[PDB]
């Protein structure tokens, strides 16, 4: 219920006049325990778990002086996932350009 | 840097509602009645059990092993942004083809093989393998979730 | 009674009471301490809750604020506030 | 059972998702490729080095920092122009004072053979003065508010309004901005620098524009938002391409991308800091974006904020000159640091970087040119080269240029040496330095100094140079050709080798390139035409060709097509098994064949 | 029998002619400055140190430039923002991006106690943007051609109109533009720089205005040309008064001028050349504009064009520090001069000359007081101490300042010594730094190194110092005084000391000030009032006095007016004939007596 | 050019023709003058007949030169005559282009 | 350097005529006829013998020993300028008396001495003079020049 | 006929290889005319005026690095003497 519409950062009010309108999927990748790509972010190259912290933002945003070894979004933003296994690879390309987070879990 | 100027997941209240479900069954599933199979894609309508919204699944197998899965509402108050000048020409697509039947699920072929969709319908989710060996799995987790457009306010 | 100031370098024996007199007696400055009187002398900050500083002698009372803890500024119309956090 | 799930998460729009199954990591990115584009082929020019800062203050410093170049030995290819340049960072403008002579400047940038990069930022001044403010705000281009009313925000110049770059009117609009007549003072060596595109608002919220403001079609903000900079990019890209005439390859650096913005230039990693572990962060994060399709990536060299010690701008140099996109920039407070103003010591080693990057051309030139063609990535992570060894699976210390060098940079203040891992069970790796032979799989100990860079070209590749370094790549584009064949295990060795114009889209329209394939196999090295379609003019002939693990030959005869059998002289090293063959003297556009007998 | 001729040429007006006939030079002094007034008495901080270039990057490096004057122990008083400062020669603006906050900028400097001085020219950029050029087309109120259109040139920003400052409605509007409401940014320590008011015109005839030109009235510019920039500082110097209310004393440098700009505030000499010989010139450039009421003269230390060499800038800076405006300044494309950035020996050379001009603030400050009131210059040739010595008449090498300091600085690279002429019969002079004592007439030749500076004392006078350099002259208003007496040959000397608030025109609305006379007779050293009317709440006390020329007393006997008789403690050097009184304590506006027993 | 005149290519229209006026003045027992600033030239002012008189215009000269009677940025037209016996004294006031010629007996 | 930019005395043509009138006979002469001593001036007129051109001499003793010296035309076709806002105050005057006069020359005295102003009517001169020593000439070259307005 | 020595006393080679645009001595010294030696020079001879060395990387460069103009000879750049 809180922020569904009318939602206030710091001192910015977003009027949100449609209200509600996310959505989500989520996809299981059996054999894979390496992900990489969906930048910019200044982290590894193969990517974190995000199950103890935040998940990985797209949101292409000037952070001035900003720091290493964290999910925070940067300027630019690829929606497209690479997982490489002994075995095979595969890709994930996720077209949408609103603001995306991207949780990653391993089993 | 000063990371209170910056959005976290919990001050981002979209991503706060989606985060907030948790793994299990999934509410959604595919009305199997609904199928309809085209050259081109195949559709088929999304129910959600508790809100009753209905939504619409394209799927396609595509040229160089592809396969493009596209979700939107089944009639929404007002069309959705699809994002333009991005793809550079239509995917030219493969055939699909029933190749497995039952209450709920269906198998499909792409083009002559060796690539199959299995969907079930209850709970709703998508398998995607070669021949028989499972690459990844959609829906799995039962985290899918579509917030339809609401009554303005 | 009571014994007299001398200079740390030597230079000369003054009575207790031209230290910090606000003239300058010692070479070295070192019977100024408190004052701007010196060229060469120093003032030091305690700076309680920060580190210690010392500085010319002649920013002691010249209106600006050198210490964190604002004891160089005590007689110039500037009062300066703690700043050592 | 080792499974990873991934969940996606979006604001607005629909779900839309592309599933690549591969098998390969090259069917991932063929697949990806034929749904995004490839990487837009790069003028040779900017392939270069690129001297950069903000500021320089006028046209007296540009050409100081020109002649500074030639004065002190060292190649460059551009000289950049940041925000300071305009008249009050209104854009396309010039500072009547400090930069009253804009086509004077460039002309005698272009009497040196080297071009210009200005800075053109998205957010326009709010002016009833500036001629640009008032045709956008006149015919409605700007981005809108909820009351009707154009977004104004806060940027650079102060009070700013942002162009709809997602209103295709407004793309036309900036485009035709662009022509020689409406940018004035700008000429064909005049490139463009696309900063702050995301788009940058110091008073919105998270620096950005409002969510709820309103663009083309009546769609917000928030659905549109991580296109806008491609928008910018692309727009800024057809404006260099039409104001040619449509001859002319654009050059444009980009902050802000999407899938796709490889169609359009370069981008690069923003504002870093001259740190130790900045420089370290470079390789993962260019090596994140090759892996999604975007080649041209660098980072600033020597860092945009704060000083550098000397040390470390040195190794900065030396990794950014293995690195795509090759510019140095710093933050305005900075000190100068052109390569030139630091001890000998320190000069000599960037100097031997920047001839290592210069000597490279020809490989960097056809390694996009396949990036082009393939969509496959320049900068290369290990795991894409060696898919399964596992041990390389999480490597971002060292990195793979196509499937011939592999590169691992100093990058720690002090060093005695580095752990270079060479991958591969059937594969030898030479030390291009020493020409000392490796064999993998295994980690090597490797020693260094202030001067090291270490290389290893792979067994079976066969590398194209230019040994003769000049002041810009203009200069070299018509010089003689030395390969570096590395045999393999069997004996064998392969490479290509891209040439054109190097700056118009001849190659496209009227099929003027060379793509040779050169080939080394028992004891013959042959050069044949990997692409029959391609012809082109061009004077460039091979001049000396290095093989490395061969044994010394009692003869050697050089065959082509139209001349007699010739015989070269040549030098052998036995301790290295090293062999240069002298002045092969052949044309690079002939089939030729090498036989050592 | 000998005669000089002078003919008179001018284009138009009437013959106007003042003939003053002395009979002595300080008699036409007074005849001139009755006819056109005298020089405005300067704050006090404008007789200090100016720190100048072209140009200061941004807040930042001004702050950084302020602190390092601190850090290295060197003191300043201004520091100046060259028209870099504005957004794009868009004078009472600033630019966006580098100067963001000015009153933030303003205000920290305030906290050192040190003011800036920002750059306003006369010429307005054609921009219809640009409020100040809007408003002065609307109203009229711009030079014009004789088809009644606005005069149009270009400068600085381009394109740009130049107001008719000769109509008394333009200055007026003028005035109250530097009000801190229509000057936004401004503030009490921000003070003005008039240049380019000749005008410069750079596309103009010999890069000035055009001859045919209409002003105020219908007169033509060829006949009121010479005035035009006299009208600048005159309107820029009441702003600065009006802005305060009327409290406030201005500081303004203005390049052009003409009879009666001395009323104004300041000039200089203009672009001139790091070279030698213009070092040497600036001595007969300021004293002919002292010979005809402008007190207020200095050159660019260090030179406008080119690179200084480390001696010099030294040199330069022993020069400039005994002138009457003190100012270092630079060319946009020179390298960074701050003093701290020369080797050590440099800056302590350097610093030394510094020291000297703060520690002879109360002098130079009595001496301008002077000038204020009586219409004599500060700085003067020989000949005018001197009338009756023919030999003085051409000297340029070598000046005065009051009738009690003569002045020969090294102005030649690799200099041993100089030869001094130190003037007048039953006359000596003292070397302020040895104390050795001189009798006149004679050519003394004296060896130099680096640090020297030649200066004499006269005997006969008497030179108050504040002896306690601080980071600048706010910081010193309240300090104690030293007197120096040196003694004539029959052993008298005198000497005046002005004191106010320092910066308001309070010691002429209020008569809050004091000047003091010291007379030195017999063997008694007497302070009494030089003006009864004025009264001053002060702590400045005497905290020393240096008697040049005196014997060993037995005792020191000081009385003061209110206090008992007290007994003051002494040091003498037989060597130097140097008797130093300690602390004698007393209040600088008490009449007080000090007896050598 | 009496009237319309001019110079390199910049054109003065003179709408009221000639109208210049001029004047000479003895200084007897002088043979020291000082003053009319500004020029990047000696204290003691130079006789002109050879030459160029001293010129007062307020003009920008680029990069001027010392050691000639160039006119500068400032012009104050005041004349001091100095010698053993007396001083004196001439202020020419007019705000026109003006030159100044210097002649010895 | 290449110094063109700047006019030479040659090249301003009203230089150039004035500096072409070389040391002789003036033709400028006054009129002693029209003499009048006002409260604070002499005005007297001038001719030039060759033109007939008329002008008008403002004479003037001023405190602290000046003299103001202002020629403009009789009647003029357009006013001439005069300087403004330079003077700090309209000059205090001292009183002028004739104390001599012959056929070709009038003698002032200054309030009550020693400064004394000798006019000479033809050819136009003026000379000034502590008691009896002459401090200064005026037009004595002969180089007076005035273009009056066509 | 006579071959041809380097001048750091390392090698000989025949005289054709003299200005052939192959760098054949370790000090330069066989190529004063063209571009193939790296530490190679060319003399700029400005008959009339003050002479000057060049890299040998800036022979026929496309560049005017001579007042005369005699390093670019075979580049498509004209370069006209402006020794004056
Ligand atoms: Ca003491
Ligand atoms: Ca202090
Ligand atoms: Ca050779
Ligand atoms: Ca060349």
């Amino acid at each position: 219920e809180p922020g569904a519409w009318e939602e206030t950062f710091k001192t910015h009010s977003d009027s949100k006049p449609y209200g509600p309108t996310s959505v989500g999927l989520d996809f299981s990748l059996p054999g894979m325990e390496h992900v990489y790509g969906i930048p910019e972010h200044a982290d590894s190259l193969r990517l974190k778990v995000t199950e103890g912290g935040e998940p990985y933002r797209l949101y292409n945003l000037d952070v001035f002086q900003y720091e290493l070894n964290n999910p925070m979004a940067l300027y630019g933003s690829v929606p497209v996932l690479l997982a490489h296994s002994f075995h095979r690879d595969l890709g994930i390309f996720w077209l949408n350009a609103a603001e995306t987070w991207v949780d990653i879990s391993s089993n | 840097v000063d990371r209170s100027n910056f959005k976290t997941c919990d001050e981002s209240s979209f991503c706060k509602r989606q985060r907030s479900i948790r793994p299990g069954l999934s509410p959604y599933r595919a009305l199997l009645d609904t199928l309809q199979l085209g050259p081109d894609a195949l559709t088929v309508h999304l129910i959600h059990e508790v809100t009753k919204v209905l939504l619409v699944l394209e799927l396609q197998g595509l040229q160089k092993d592809m396969t493009r899965i596209r979700i939107d509402e089944l009639e929404p108050r007002r069309p959705r942004y699809r994002v333009p000048d991005v793809l550079v020409a239509d995917p030219p697509t493969a055939r699909l083809s029933v190749s497995g039947r039952d209450d709920n699920s269906v198998e499909l072929t792409v083009a002559e093989g060796p690539y199959k969709i299995i969907l079930t319908a209850q709970p709703f989710r998508l398998d995607l393998l070669e021949d028989r060996s499972l690459l990844l799995s959609v829906n799995a987790r039962g985290l899918m979730a579509f917030e339809h457009q609401r009554a303005p306010r | 009674e009571s014994k007299p100031f001398t200079c740390l370098d030597g230079t000369a024996t003054i009575p207790f009471d031209q230290v910090n007199d606000d003239y300058c007696d010692c070479k070295d400055g070192s019977d100024e301490p408190g004052t701007a009187a010196c060229p060469n002398g120093s003032f030091h900050c305690t700076n309680t809750g920060y580190k210690p500083l010392y500085i010319l002698s002649s920013r002691v009372n010249d209106g600006v604020c050198d210490c964190c803890d604002g004891t160089d500024e005590y007689n110039s119309g500037t009062v300066c506030e703690n700043t050592c956090r | 059972t080792p499974q990873t799930d991934i969940r996606w998460m979006s604001e607005s729009g629909i779900i839309d998702v592309f599933l690549m199954l591969g098998p390969s990591v090259f069917d991932v990115f063929r697949q990806y490729a034929s749904l995004t584009g490839t990487q837009a082929l790069p003028p040779l020019f900017s392939l270069g080095y690129h001297q950069s800062r903000w500021n320089y203050r006028d046209e007296a410093d540009v050409l100081e920092v020109d002649q500074g170049f030639d004065d002190h030995n060292m190649p460059c290819d551009v000289i950049w122009l940041d925000i300071e340049h305009a008249d009050g960072k209104r854009y396309f403008t010039w500072d009547p004072t400090r930069f009253p002579q804009p086509l004077n400047m460039l002309e005698h940038l272009a009497s040196k053979r080297r071009k210009l990069v200005a800075i053109v930022d998205p957010h326009i001044k709010v002016d009833s003065g500036y001629r640009v403010h008032e045709e956008l705000r006149n015919h409605g281009l700007y981005v809108k508010t909820r009351d009707g009313s154009d977004y104004e925000g806060w940027c650079w110049p102060g009070s700013a309004s942002y162009p709809d770059f997602t209103n295709p009117r407004m793309r036309a609009w900036w485009s035709n901005m662009f022509s020689f007549d409406n940018y004035e003072g700008s000429a064909p060596n005049l490139y463009v620098w696309n900063d702050m595109n995301e788009p940058s608002v110091f008073n919105g919220p998270e620096v950005t524009m409002l969510k709820d403001a309103v663009h083309y079609g009546g769609w917000e903000h928030r659905d549109i938002h991580n296109i806008y900079g491609l928008y910018v990019h692309m727009a800024t890209a057809d404006g260099l391409i039409q104001r040619s005439g449509g001859i002319e390859r654009p050059f444009v650096l980009s902050r802000a991308f999407f899938s796709g913005s490889q169609r359009f230039g370069a981008v690069w990693t923003g504002d870093n800091t001259a740190e130790w572990d900045h420089l370290k962060i470079s390789i993962p994060m260019c090596l994140s974006l090759a892996l999604v399709g975007l080649s041209f990536c660098g980072a600033d060299v020597g860092g945009f904020f704060k000083n550098p010690e000397p040390e470390l701008l040195v190794r900065w140099y030396q990794m950014g000159a293995y690195q795509p996109f090759f510019r140095a920039h710093a933050h305005l407070d900075t000190g100068r640091r052109e390569p030139w103003l630091l001890a000998s010591q320190y000069q000599d080693a960037i100097r031997d970087a920047l001839f290592q990057r210069y000597s490279l051309l020809p490989f960097w030139y056809t390694l996009f040119y396949q990036a082009h063609k393939e969509g496959f990535p320049v900068m290369r992570p290990l795991w894409v080269q060696y898919p399964e060894d596992m041990s390389t699976f999480s490597i971002e210390d060292q990195f793979m240029l196509g499937d011939a060098l592999l590169i691992h940079p100093v990058s720690d203040a002090g060093a005695h040496g580095v752990q270079v891992y060479l991958p591969g069970q059937e594969e030898v790796w030479y030390d291009i330095q020493s020409y000392q032979k490796h064999h993998g799989p295994q980690t090597l100990y490797l020693p260094v100094t202030l001067s090291s860079i270490p290389v290893f070209q792979r067994g079976g590749t066969i590398v194209p140079r230019w040994m003769r370094v000049r002041r810009s790549s203009d200069c070299m584009k018509d010089d003689p050709i030395t390969l570096f064949v590395a045999l393999s295990p069997q004996g064998t060795a392969q490479g290509e080798l891209f040439l054109d114009d190097g700056h118009t889209f001849n190659y496209q329209t009227r099929h003027e390139f060379l793509l040779r394939r050169f080939s080394f196999s028992g004891s013959t090295l042959v050069s044949s035409s990997a692409d029959p379609k391609g012809h082109l003019e061009t004077p460039i002939w091979i001049e000396r060709v290095v093989i490395m693990g061969a044994g010394k030959p009692a003869a050697v005869v050089l065959q082509t097509k139209g001349s007699p059998e010739s015989r070269l002289s040549f030098q052998h090293d036995p301790e290295t098994s090293v062999l240069i063959l002298r002045k092969p003297g052949v044309s690079v556009a002939s089939d030729w064949s090498i036989h050592l007998r």
